[PDB]
């Protein structure tokens, strides 16, 4: 459920954005909705899964 | 200025004209022999020599034209400017000398002559009889003064001399056939005014392409031909002549003369002499073409190269020849004597006996220990040209022949208003050494 | 106005100076010994008061000064023009009188009052009528020589004035007939073909056009001596040629006849309107594919200045051909007026063709410049003999590797300013890619990506640094000293790559190479002998992937070993291999994608077209816009000497000889013939050429002579009897032709002020000035013992190149932070207090900054202005100078030499270079342009002390170059017009680098870019300027020209065409054909025509002979005769000529022409006296 949400929200982040984003700034956005340990659950299954990819470590792109 | 790229051109390789089977030419011996050439004559610090050279010219032309003025019998009791002070009062005497300056007063005019001994100024006045002759005699010509001297240091004159033709002549004898020559000049091979129409009509007439009867007994009969002078174009004679030229190379423009002057028939005889445009001396006198440029028209089995000047004798008589730069300084000096009438000038020239006296103007003058330009015997006929204008006067005897150009109107000569007169000949009669039709090509230009 | 309290402190200290200098020069002129009782100096603070002080009429300045503030500058010259008229400043008499005044003065108020065209170029005004159509009055005006030398700006503000003055004053039109047309035709189209080239040349149809519809005539006295062919036109006295009208008729009114018509109708003239109509009537495919076609069609190559070649001045690039100058906007510390920056490192590779202060001759933004040391920006990339290729960016590397040098791929860059783009009115060309501008696009990418504010170029908040410094992975304290100093702190490659890959911005343009400089088939070539043939370092940063090193063997590279010259990749040769190092393996292979898309030719694509499809890194063109130059008229820092060096203003005849020496005259006791003036003692009855009586003591009185019955009248009785003779009736003159004995005046002299020990006394053959009144031979003898000369006014001048300076670092100069403050200055540019010597001052409008030459003539004047004051006039010292940077904080005057007033200076340091340094609006003020310009300094107490309007020569023009009135204060207002366009911003903004892509007119973003004109009126005019590009020093590089170190030309060509083969974008064969064609075969020519014509000169006399005399001697010296040319001078310059033909590919007229002036000059002397170019030439054909 919430990771359901969550997963939706970070791509619509990284879709407006166009490039590639540093961990922190999805941390401190995302931060208050939620927990650390999700956030970082979320980025290793979206990964996994495959739809984004990384290019330098730390940094997030489509 | 500003070359540009380069260009495609012709030679007039494939010009061919031949002989008339109608016309049947007489059979006359031919007597020709150059009387005069330059090249028949042998003549640390450099300014020295070049002064010395200079003075030598100078009193060279003084001793001959003394030699020249002494013939005349009414010239007698002639003292040295140096020995003036020896000159009685009543006693008259006369001297000879070069012109320096010639001023103009109220009551007469004031010379400076200088001979080899000294300086006197001299005083003809306003009313003497031969006075419009001294008011026309350019500066370096050798003239004659007669009077009376004064302690204060003037000299009184009362007459004036020039050395002149003679005023009686001896008829010479007949000659057994008639025979014609032909005189022209300014040719300018490689020019974008070149007329080329005018010129293969004019080489058609001498092969026995005519319409008319008196033509036909004239081109049968013409046995010399002779040009004077400016018979290419030359590379660089002004700025901006690139774009001005056709055939902008030396050796392709003496090639392409070459080329259109071998269909001259066999039994013509020419006479080429260099002008100012062509690969020779940058100052008269000019012993002749470079042979390493102007290779192809020494080949031609017809054609003898001559000087400027150069007296070439035809059946006894004397035909001076010389590219005529002088007559610009006359021009310029006296006033009346325009353009057009290139005559009167030469008139001048010759009653001064000297074809280019002035020296400083527009004529350059090369250092030579002899001077070489002073008429040494009179002639029967002269020819000249770099005026491109025709005409014909007889003084004394002798005729005066200017040649015409082949050359159209520039933009040169539109600008300083001068107007040429292509494509004009004229025949002269050897018998009697006048000039006895003008043949006129300006319809084809 | 409030201005902010040190300006005005400023003023009053040089006020105070001033005034300091002043009672001094009062205190000892008023001894008697002068021939003035008072200074003849005036100051002036404005416009107003140097109107009044330079052309009248009394009480001109109060009304000035109401009306310019009433209505403006324009209308407030008419306004005056119609209060004179009307008689409101007394009575004049003639309408010819009041008519001269009211064009004088409003063409003095329209010129500022600084160019002396209003006092020397107008000779006459007067009133003609048309005799041959109408016989009605019509105005004319007459012109002199100096009016050629007034600027074209003021000769055409001359018509319009003179034009109203006759509708003022009820006159009629000008009605000319067909021969004066034709006359003014003849005369322009003369002019110019015989004289000098009109710098604007107009057809025959604008002649008449301008002829038929000016209201007034032009006309003057003869200048030059050149017959006309029309003659006995009506109305003209002269047959000769008029220089000064056809001058302005042909570089005013039709020349600049903008400005004419913009005067015309902010004025409200009725009546020109020919000239508005005339003015009217004369006005697929990739990205960068498409782009160098519309900059080729919208901006077409120029090569108005290659056009003319002398030899000695090299030609430095080909019009608009890559290789040459690359093109950056921007305004250095020493640069903008018209000056250009150019890095040392180029001064040194182009053998020192070039040093600080020489002029270029450009091609795109105008006619010339002058070059000043830049380091910040790039310098030339050259070939090594052994085929290594390096970048020199600094003077020790230049000065190092200058040996090995064998081609120069590239020159360098040049900085050239957008104000000069605005006042030339030059299309933007587009714009290469820069350090600013990607510091620009990296801000914007933080902005929009991370919403974080940072400013390029200042300091920004610690927060935004360490929220940015967060986000990125890098240290804060280098985004600190990247974000103040862009342009000389980079980043290394990897940092760039991960600022492209993250941020989205392209590639740093450090390590762009010049990709369009090759075709796509090159780089295909090279992409596939890389992936075959070639061994790779590679090496990671974080997860991104860069190459280290690439080894490759000489034989498979082959033919591709030029792609890499031409790509600018630094690279050696060892071991028969080619390496290239760390930082440009990357560069190399990043935009190729390391060699995983493969690279194919594409037509209607270029390079960068093709790699910006597909890669993620993206380029930008590094160098796309080119500009030519040639050298001309090298630096000027010396003295000034008449002709003859002068020391004294005593005239001494023939007794001296040829170098005029009073000593030697003195010597042998000889008694000289002179025309000069006596004085007469009132009481005793002592008669001589000094003004206090050697017995009395006291003042003496003029003497005036009569011509006709030479009677003498002292001054009183000339005044009773208002100069003219009783018995006569004759006008009496102050001078007549008197016999002098010149030892016991010089042994008076000697006794009176105790200098015995000289031994040359240089003085002049004959007085210029109507007075004829001489100088005291004491000066002359204290000028002769501290070795300095003087020139026409009494004055001690040095003349000097001028460029700008706006800012500048007190260790450049050598002056210490005390004496600064000590002078006024307590601050910096960024408003920090000043402690150090390495911060950056920013330059008060009339503080000057002098060159070490200067600085050693003025300690030489200083001395002779002490002795003088201590022997001569028996007062205190006033400098007391040691070494040359004891003047510092003393004042000069500066002078042009078109001028007739002054401005007065401070010196706060020197340099080692040969120019003159200071402010923008300095120079200004003397109407003047840094494009290669001389103008001159002098010290302020010797002018006052020396100065005396008695000696100026009485022809036209003798008051042009004289300080007749100073300028105390600088008002930007009243300076001039082009340093109105002049830039003062700190960094040029996106705007105009997006705009520069669409060739737009520099007219449509004045408002986008700060200009000098937009703080006009307001206080903030004086302090506040700003620079784009720093410099570490403004005296580094080379200070003499090679030029000046060759005597002989073929040594001068030697180098020339050295320096044209080393250069990639110059055509050695071209530079070859130019020389001929322009300064050898000319010479040649000309000399050869003129060796038959010339003259003969004897050598004790000087007699010339137009034919040489026939006993070889002079008639009257019998002295030897010499040539004037001799065969020496027909020969000097024939072995380059045929060494030029013989190794150059030049024409076949060229050869032909060469090797027949050989044969010429070798035919000419005949009668007096196998693998050669010429045999081989006549053997081929
Ligand atoms: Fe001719
Ligand atoms: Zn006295
Ligand atoms: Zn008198
Ligand atoms: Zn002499």
């Amino acid at each position: 459920e919430l990771l359901e949400k969550a997963k939706e929200d970070i791509l619509n982040i990284l879709r407006q954005k166009r490039t590639a984003i540093s961990r922190k700034y999805i941390l401190k956005k995302l931060g208050d909705k939620y927990d650390e340990e999700t956030i970082d659950d979320a980025i290793t299954e979206l990964l996994a899964q495959g739809e984004i990819y990384e290019p330098e470590t730390g940094y997030y792109k489509l | 200025e500003e070359i540009g790229e380069e260009k495609e051109y012709s030679k007039y390789e494939d010009v061919v004209i031949e002989w008339n089977p109608s016309v049947t030419p007489v059979q006359i011996e031919k007597n020709y022999e150059v009387k005069f050439d330059v090249r028949q004559v042998k003549l640390g610090k450099e300014g020295e020599i070049i002064v010395e050279a200079y003075a030598s010219l100078f009193k060279s032309r003084l001793s001959k034209l003394k030699r020249i003025l002494r013939e005349n019998p009414e010239i007698s009791n002639v003292v040295d400017i140096g020995k003036l002070n020896y000159v009685s009062g009543d006693e008259e005497v006369t001297i000879i000398g070069l012109v320096n300056s010639k001023r103009e007063t109220n009551r007469g005019l004031i010379f400076e002559v200088e001979d080899k001994t000294g300086i006197v100024k001299v005083f003809l006045p306003k009313d003497s009889e031969d006075y419009r002759e001294a008011f026309k005699v350019l500066p370096d010509a050798v003239v004659a003064f007669k009077g009376f001297y004064s302690k204060k240091g003037i000299f009184f004159a009362n007459k004036f001399y020039l050395p002149d033709v003679p005023l009686y002549r001896k008829q010479k004898p007949p000659l057994e056939e008639k025979v014609y020559a032909i005189l022209i000049s300014d040719i300018h091979v490689g020019s974008r005014e070149f007329c080329e129409k005018a010129f293969l009509k004019f080489l058609e007439w001498l092969n026995g392409h005519v319409e008319s009867k008196e033509e036909e007994e004239i081109v049968s009969r013409v046995k010399y031909l002779i040009i004077a002078g400016d018979v290419v174009d030359g590379i660089g004679i002004y700025p901006g002549q690139y774009s001005d030229l056709v055939i902008p190379d030396i050796f392709d423009q003496y090639e392409a003369l070459a080329n259109l002057l071998a269909n001259v028939p066999e039994h013509i005889t020419m006479f080429i002499g260099p002008g100012n445009a062509d690969a020779a001396r940058p100052a008269i006198p000019q012993p002749e073409f470079y042979k390493e440029y102007a290779k192809p028209i020494y080949k031609l089995k017809n054609a003898i190269i001559i000087s400027n000047p150069a007296v070439i004798r035809l059946h006894g008589r004397d035909f001076l020849i010389a590219h005529g730069r002088g007559i610009e300084d006359v021009v310029s000096f006296v006033p009346g004597l325009t353009h057009h009438k290139p005559g009167l000038p030469m008139v001048e020239l010759l009653k001064m006996r000297h074809l280019a006296p002035t020296f400083g103007g527009k004529v350059p003058i090369a250092p030579d220990p002899e001077d070489l330009l002073v008429i040494e015997e009179v002639p029967d006929l002269v020819q000249m040209g770099h005026v491109h204008v025709y005409d014909a006067v007889v003084y004394r005897g002798v005729q005066l022949v200017n040649s015409a150009t082949w050359q159209a109107q520039t933009e040169f000569q539109k600008m300083v208003n001068i107007v040429p007169t292509p494509a004009k000949v004229p025949v002269v009669d050897v018998e009697s050494a006048r000039v006895v039709k003008v043949l006129d090509f300006s319809g084809w230009c | 106005m409030e201005l902010p309290k040190e300006m005005e402190e400023y003023f009053e200290m040089l006020q105070r100076e001033i005034d300091k200098a002043y009672e001094i020069a009062k205190k000892a002129r008023a001894q008697g010994k002068d021939p003035s009782l008072d200074v003849e100096i005036p100051q002036a603070t404005d416009m107003a008061g140097r109107v009044e002080s330079l052309v009248g009429p009394p009480g001109v300045a109060k009304r000035i000064r109401e009306l310019v503030k009433e209505y403006g500058k324009e209308i407030a010259a008419l306004k005056i023009v119609d209060e004179i008229i009307e008689g409101k400043f007394g009575d004049l008499g003639s309408r010819e009188k009041y008519a001269e005044q009211a064009v004088r003065t409003a063409l003095a108020i329209l010129t500022e009052g600084i160019v002396s065209a209003p006092i020397e170029g107008i000779a006459n005004v007067k009133i003609k009528r048309n005799t041959w159509a109408d016989n009605s009055e019509y105005l004319a005006l007459y012109y002199a020589g100096p009016i050629r030398s007034s600027g074209g700006t003021a000769q055409a503000l001359s018509v319009l004035v003179g034009d109203y003055v006759r509708r003022k004053l009820g006159l009629d039109r000008f009605k000319p007939s067909e021969k004066h047309i034709e006359r003014m035709v003849e005369e322009v189209d003369l002019y110019h073909r015989a004289v000098t080239r009109l710098q604007y040349h107009p057809s025959p149809e604008e002649v008449r056009l301008a002829m038929r519809n000016i209201p007034i005539e032009i006309t003057g006295e003869a200048t030059d001596d050149v017959e006309v062919s029309h003659r006995d036109v009506p109305g003209v006295e002269t047959n000769q040629l008029r220089g000064g009208a056809i001058l302005v008729l042909a570089e005013g009114v039709l020349q600049k006849a903008k400005k004419l018509v913009k005067y015309i109708d902010k004025m409200g003239i009725e009546g020109w309107e020919w000239l508005k109509e005339f003015v009217e009537a004369k006005e697929d495919m990739g990205f960068y594919y498409s782009l160098y076609q519309k900059f080729k069609e919208e901006i077409a190559p120029s090569d108005k200045y290659a056009k003319e070649v002398i030899g000695g001045r090299p030609l430095f690039s080909d019009p608009s051909k890559p290789g040459g100058f690359r093109l950056r906007y921007g305004r250095s510390r020493a640069s903008g007026f018209a000056t250009w920056g150019i890095n040392p490192a180029t001064m040194i590779l182009v053998d020192e063709f070039l040093a600080i202060g020489t002029q270029l001759k450009t091609e795109r933004p105008g006619k010339g410049a002058v070059v000043t040391p830049v380091t910040t920006i790039e310098g030339p990339i050259v070939k090594l003999k052994d085929g290594s290729v390096l970048r020199v960016d600094d003077y020790n590397l230049a000065l190092k590797v200058r040996e090995d040098v064998e081609e120069i791929l590239y020159l360098g860059d040049a900085v050239i300013a957008f104000g000069d783009f605005v006042e030339n009115n030059q299309t933007l060309l587009p714009a290469n890619y820069c350090e600013e501008w990607w510091i620009l696009e990296f801000v914007k990418a933080l902005k929009e990506i991370y919403e974080v504010h940072l400013e390029p170029f200042t300091e920004n908040e610690e927060e935004s640094i360490e929220e940015a410094s967060d986000y990125l992975e890098i240290d804060p304290e280098f985004l600190k000293e990247m974000l103040r100093d862009p342009l000389r702190v980079k980043p290394p490659v990897e940092l760039a790559i991960h600022f492209s890959e993250v941020l989205g911005i392209p590639l740093h343009p450090y390590y762009t190479l010049y990709w369009n400089s090759v075709e796509p088939k090159d780089v295909e070539k090279l992409w596939r002998l890389l992936k075959n043939y070639a061994e790779i370092e590679w090496s990671n940063f974080r997860g991104i992937k860069f190459a280290k090193k690439i080894v490759i063997s000489q034989e498979k590279l082959g033919d591709s070993k030029r792609t890499l010259e031409l790509l600018g990749l630094p690279h050696t040769v060892r071991d028969g291999n080619v390496i290239v190092d760390y930082p440009w393996a990357a560069a190399l292979l990043t935009p190729l994608g390391n060699l995983n898309w493969e690279f194919m030719a594409k037509p209607l694509y270029a390079t960068i077209d093709i790699i910006n499809e597909n890669n993620e890194i993206k380029l930008r063109d590094r160098g796309i816009s080119w500009i030519g130059a040639r050298m001309g008229r090298p630096e000027k820092a010396k003295e000034r000497k008449m002709k003859p060096p002068v020391q004294v203003l005593f005239p001494i005849g023939l007794a001296g000889g040829s170098s005029r020496d009073i000593k030697k005259a003195a010597e042998e006791g000889k008694v000289a013939e002179v025309e000069i003036a006596f004085f007469k003692c009132p009481k005793c009855g002592h008669v001589g050429p000094e003004h206090l009586c050697p017995n009395c003591g006291t003042r003496k009185e003029l003497l005036w002579v009569c011509p006709r019955c030479n009677a003498e009248y002292p001054e009183s009785q000339a005044e009773g009897y208002n100069y003219t003779c009783p018995k006569c009736n004759v006008k009496l003159r102050p001078y007549a032709k008197r016999k002098i004995r010149p030892s016991e005046l010089l042994n008076r002299a000697m006794e009176n002020v105790k200098v015995y020990g000289v031994d040359k006394l240089k003085g002049v053959m004959g007085m210029t000035s109507g007075w004829k009144m001489p100088e005291p031979l004491e000066k002359g003898l204290l000028r002769a013992k501290n070795d300095v000369y003087v020139f026409k006014d009494g004055t001690i001048r040095f003349d000097a190149t001028d460029a700008p300076i706006t800012h500048f670092r007190p260790r450049e100069i050598g002056v210490s932070v005390e004496k600064l403050r000590e002078l006024g200055y307590t601050h910096d540019f960024e408003g920090k207090p000043l402690v150090s010597e390495d911060q950056i001052v920013e330059l008060k409008p009339q503080d000057i900054i002098l060159s070490k030459e200067a600085g050693r003539y003025l300690l030489k004047v200083a001395k002779f202005v002490d002795d003088l004051l201590e022997k001569f006039y028996g007062l205190p010292r006033f400098y007391n100078a040691e070494k040359m940077e004891d003047l510092i904080g003393h004042l000069v005057i500066g002078l042009a030499p078109h001028t007739s007033a002054g401005i007065v200076g401070r010196i706060i340091g020197f340099v080692d270079a040969l120019v003159g340094y200071a402010h923008p609006y300095f120079h200004a003020a003397k109407r003047r342009n840094c494009d290669g310009d001389e103008d001159a300094v002098m010290l302020l107490l010797d002018a006052l002390l020396n100065f005396s309007r008695y000696y100026l020569p009485e022809k036209r023009g003798g008051k042009m170059d004289a300080p007749l009135v100073i300028t105390t204060r600088l008002d930007p207002r009243e300076v001039d017009s082009e340093v109105h366009n002049m830039d003062i911003v700190r960094y040029y903004p996106l705007e105009f680098y997006e705009a520069t892509y669409e060739l737009k007119s520099p007219k449509e973003l004045v408002g986008v870019i700060e200009r000098v004109e937009d703080r006009l009126g307001k206080p903030e005019m004086y302090y506040g300027l700003k620079f784009t590009h720093d410099t570490d020093d403004i005296a580094l590089g080379p200070k003499m020209s090679l030029y000046k170190q060759l005597g002989d030309m073929e040594e001068k060509v030697r180098r020339q065409l050295e320096v044209a083969k080393r250069i990639r974008a110059v055509d050695e064969h071209g530079v070859a054909e130019k020389i001929l064609n322009s300064h050898l075969i000319p010479d040649l020519r000309g000399n050869l025509r003129s060796f038959t014509r010339q003259e003969f000169r004897c050598v004790k006399c000087n007699t010339k002979f137009r034919r040489p005399p026939l006993n070889g001697k002079c008639p009257v010296c019998g002295g030897k005769i010499v040539l004037t040319v001799s065969k020496g001078a027909i020969e000097k310059y024939l072995g380059t000529a045929k060494m030029l033909v013989t190794e150059y590919n030049v024409k076949n007229y060229t050869r032909q022409r060469i090797c027949l002036t050989e044969r010429d000059i070798d035919s000419l002397f005949e009668n007096v006296f196998p693998n050669d170019i010429c045999q081989r030439l006549v053997m081929a054909r």
